[PDB]
């Protein structure tokens, strides 16, 4: 002998919610720019040389 | 009588017990059942343990 059982609607399940993501771009290496040092230094020692 | 004829199987010893008294069937609490009472009147199913 067993009791009895009446499987009743279904409870409701956690909702899963979706996400669409794009990633971001990475930075670009600042290019080359380049001081003229030489001149500079003729320069101090012209005046230092005067 | 079957529980002490399967209990030598096992090779276990009998059920036994000295003094005034009587055997009978508890519930974990120790509370006997009735004695005169339908196991279907009392709250007995499949699967219970005594």
């Amino acid at each position: 002998m067993k009791r009895g059982f009446a499987r009743p609607t279904p409870e409701k399940p956690p909702v899963i919610k979706p996400e669409n993501i794009v990633l971001s771009t990475p930075l670009s290496i600042p290019p080359p720019e380049g001081k003229p040092w030489w001149l500079i230094v003729v320069g101090v020692v012209v005046v230092g040389l005067l | 009588k079957v529980v002490n004829s399967r209990l030598r199987e096992l090779g276990e010893a009998p059920l036994e017990a000295t003094g005034r008294g009587r055997w009978a069937l508890c519930l974990v609490d120790g509370a006997p059942l009735r004695a005169t009472q339908s196991l279907t009147e009392q709250d007995v199913y499949d699967g219970d343990r005594l």
